[PDB]
């Protein structure tokens, strides 16, 4: 009831321009800043059965979003309040990732797709050495700037991590969800995030995601058909896993990384990353430190700045 | 700005309590009388100690900006300790505040019926406050306590369990009887904590080899100036406290 408010100012302040969010992905807005223009975007807390006040998860988000400062993650400037309800203001980044690849007027160069993947792996290395899980790792929530620059956005589902637990496990779109959460494993880290990162990669000059699964039991098939059967020769110690006995699945597949990728990337440090990303133990997948000193990004091409 | 939610001596006197007729004495008591409802809540809910500092370090910073006279101390920390609840890892479901809130406040009285309007009117209430305590504090709802630079500290001055224990009791009750979370930050807390707990337990940490003293080790802007004043600040109030001064107390 009219309420000193200093440090929440009214979302009143920015002037709401389009959608640019419908249906699932929440109602988020387009706005500007009313006096000097800057481009912002608005994604109202929704409030549909919180029976217990304030969401639990719209905590979780705001406090990874005020620890994550990063040039390569998204920005949340504030925190604003309505005429109660709740918005988050979010710096404005004109592209998408999922955007520009099922575009065919945009094209991108092998220099550029350095930098792309460069600016993912800057970003996941910076929040997971602030013990931050994104856990939403997809083509559709990495966005960049009319600058060139690379955001990581849609911390929504993110969680923090600490080092048996016991986390969610059904977390990741189910096309780049790696083989530990399709298993049923509560005990995850950072490589989880690492796995969508090496479906993106591939994305890149395929345009299209490489396992687009239906079921459960379709994507862990279509993980077995291109990175090989779950073997506890790959994969030592797959055993203590309960869906482990209960897959049905294929056995007798053979590492289809590098020969199915093979028509759409010409570059062979690009496949023998991707290779690397996307391993089927997460003890030997390549984390973010590692893949950012891999050759990839340490020969011709060098990585190029962001026009197309 | 780091120096949001810190004050100085004078920012302190002109509270927004102040300025509506509370005197600087009948504010800090009612800082106390909100820590100990907030500590009583919390140790029936089965919070842990940090769930209940946070939630009086949110009442603290919430006085900053409200005054004690539009929102009271009865009102604001069931509010506050629902949603420091939440946000330390520990929630508590919204009908189990207001019932643990309901005994602490009205012992005699009987909660009303859960289908009844009064009792759906507190329930808006708790929840419209919650949201006021959120708005107020500008969703900053990090908090950074002295427990965990006193066990930083303790572990590097060789200090046993008791003296380590008592430390911890300096910090615990900075909280509830000083506004030393709304101008020292938690390392400079931390050492005034552990300054009184050696005080008090006649132990000395000797310099280092360096001509250092320990408190340097923590915070350069730690002085012994500063030390003496503040653990003579938190002993004054900590002598007026009933009971307090006898669970640190050597009785052999
Ligand atoms: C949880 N939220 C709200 C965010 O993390 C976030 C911060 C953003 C900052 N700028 C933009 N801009 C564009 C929206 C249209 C899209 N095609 C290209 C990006 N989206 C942001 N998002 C979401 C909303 C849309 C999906 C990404």
């Amino acid at each position: 009831d009219s309420v000193e408010c200093p440090f929440c100012d009214e979302v009143s302040k920015y002037e709401k321009l389009a959608k640019i969010g419908q249906g699932t992905f929440g109602e988020v807005f387009k706005a500007r800043h009313r006096k000097t223009g800057q481009k912002v975007a608005l994604k109202k807390v929704l409030m549909e059965n919180e029976k217990e006040g304030f969401p639990i998860t719209a905590l979780r988000e705001i406090k990874i979003l005020q620890l994550l400062k990063h040039e390569n993650v998204v920005n949340l400037i504030e925190i604003c309040r309505t005429k109660a309800s709740i918005y988050l203001v979010f710096d404005f980044c004109e592209h998408d990732l999922a955007g520009l690849l099922s575009n065919v007027l945009v094209k991108f160069t092998l220099s550029e797709i350095k930098r792309v993947m460069q600016m993912l792996l800057n970003g996941l290395y910076y929040i997971h050495r602030n013990k931050i899980l994104h856990r939403d790792m997809k083509a559709a929530n990495v966005l960049i700037t009319r600058d060139g620059v690379l955001k990581l956005a849609d911390f929504g589902l993110a969680r923090a991590f600490s080092l048996p637990n016991r986390y969610t496990n059904r977390v990741v779109t189910l096309w780049y969800r790696p083989p530990e959460l399709l298993l049923g494993e509560r005990d995850y880290g950072p490589p989880i995030d690492l796995w969508g990162a090496g479906c993106i990669m591939a994305e890149m000059w395929t345009r299209s995601p490489i396992m687009q699964g239906n079921t459960e039991q379709h994507q862990l098939a279509l993980i077995s058909q291109l990175c090989g059967s779950i073997t506890p020769e790959v994969w030592p110690n797959v055993d203590n896993y309960e869906l482990y006995e209960k897959l049905e699945l294929v056995k007798g597949q053979k590492r289809k990384v590098k020969d199915r990728l093979k028509a759409y990337v010409r570059d062979p440090y690009a496949l023998d990353l991707i290779d690397k990303l996307l391993v089927l133990d997460p003890a030997q997948r390549i984390d973010s430190d590692d893949a950012l000193n891999h050759d990839f990004f340490w020969s011709d091409p060098m990585p190029s700045d962001l026009k197309g | 700005n780091n120096k949001r939610w810190y004050f100085t001596r004078e920012q302190l006197e002109n509270s927004p309590s102040r300025r509506f007729g509370v005197d600087p004495d009948k504010e800090l008591s009612y800082r106390q009388q909100a820590a100990n409802l907030l500590q009583d809540m919390g140790q029936r809910l089965n919070v842990s100690q940090l769930t209940i500092n946070t939630a009086i370090v949110y009442m603290h910073r919430f006085y900053m900006i409200q005054s004690f006279t539009r929102f009271p101390g009865n009102s604001v920390a069931p509010a506050a300790l629902f949603l420091a609840a939440k946000v330390e890892g520990q929630p508590k479901k919204l009908e189990h505040v207001i019932k643990v809130a309901h005994t602490c406040l009205h012992p005699q009285e009987s909660l009303p019926d859960t289908r009844s309007e009064a009792y759906l009117q507190q329930v808006q209430d708790l929840v419209i406050l919650e949201s006021i305590i959120l708005q107020t504090l500008g969703f900053e709802l990090t908090i950074d306590h002295p427990h965990t630079h006193v066990v930083k500290c303790t572990q590097l001055v060789r200090a046993s369990k008791d003296l380590a224990q008592t430390s911890y009791f300096m910090a615990t009750n900075s909280l509830h009887l000083t506004t030393f979370s709304l101008q020292y930050t938690p390392p400079v807390v931390a050492c005034v904590c552990i300054h009184l707990a050696c005080k008090w337990s006649n132990w000395e940490i000797p310099v280092s080899t360096d001509g250092k003293h320990w408190w340097e080790y923590v915070d350069a802007t730690v002085t012994l100036e500063l030390l003496d004043e503040l653990t003579h600040e938190l002993l004054q109030i900590l002598e007026k406290t009933p009971n307090r001064l006898k669970r640190i107390w050597n009785w052999r």
